């Protein structure tokens, strides 16, 4: 909780998010092999 | 609207799916630029 990290970016156009923009020109996140609940088991 | 299309809006050529904008332009205003400076929304000039 301390620290914070293609329909849906196509109706974002009334707010404006930063990954949306990037996602749009290109630049795409990638997701971990592991989850947050497999690092914690 | 709402499909992928070789838009020519006022001699601006472009491909992208255009929908109805919320964004309000003041009339001096035709083009709205984003932070990488690409057209993000066009007033059509035929209808306003
Ligand atoms: C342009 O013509 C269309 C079709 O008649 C009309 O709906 C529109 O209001 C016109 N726009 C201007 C700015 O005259």
């Amino acid at each position: 909780n301390k620290v914070t990290l293609y329909g849906d970016c196509l109706g974002d156009i009334a707010a404006r998010d930063l990954i949306c923009a990037q996602k749009f020109k290109g630049l795409t996140v990638l997701p971990p092999l592991l989850t947050d609940e497999m690092i914690a088991q | 609207k709402n499909k992928c299309v070789n838009f020519n809006f006022n001699g601006l050529k472009g491909t992208g799916v255009l929908t109805e904008s919320n964004k309000k332009f003041l009339p001096f205003q035709q083009f709205g630029r984003d932070i990488a400076d690409t057209t993000d929304a066009v007033r059509d000039p035929q209808t306003l």
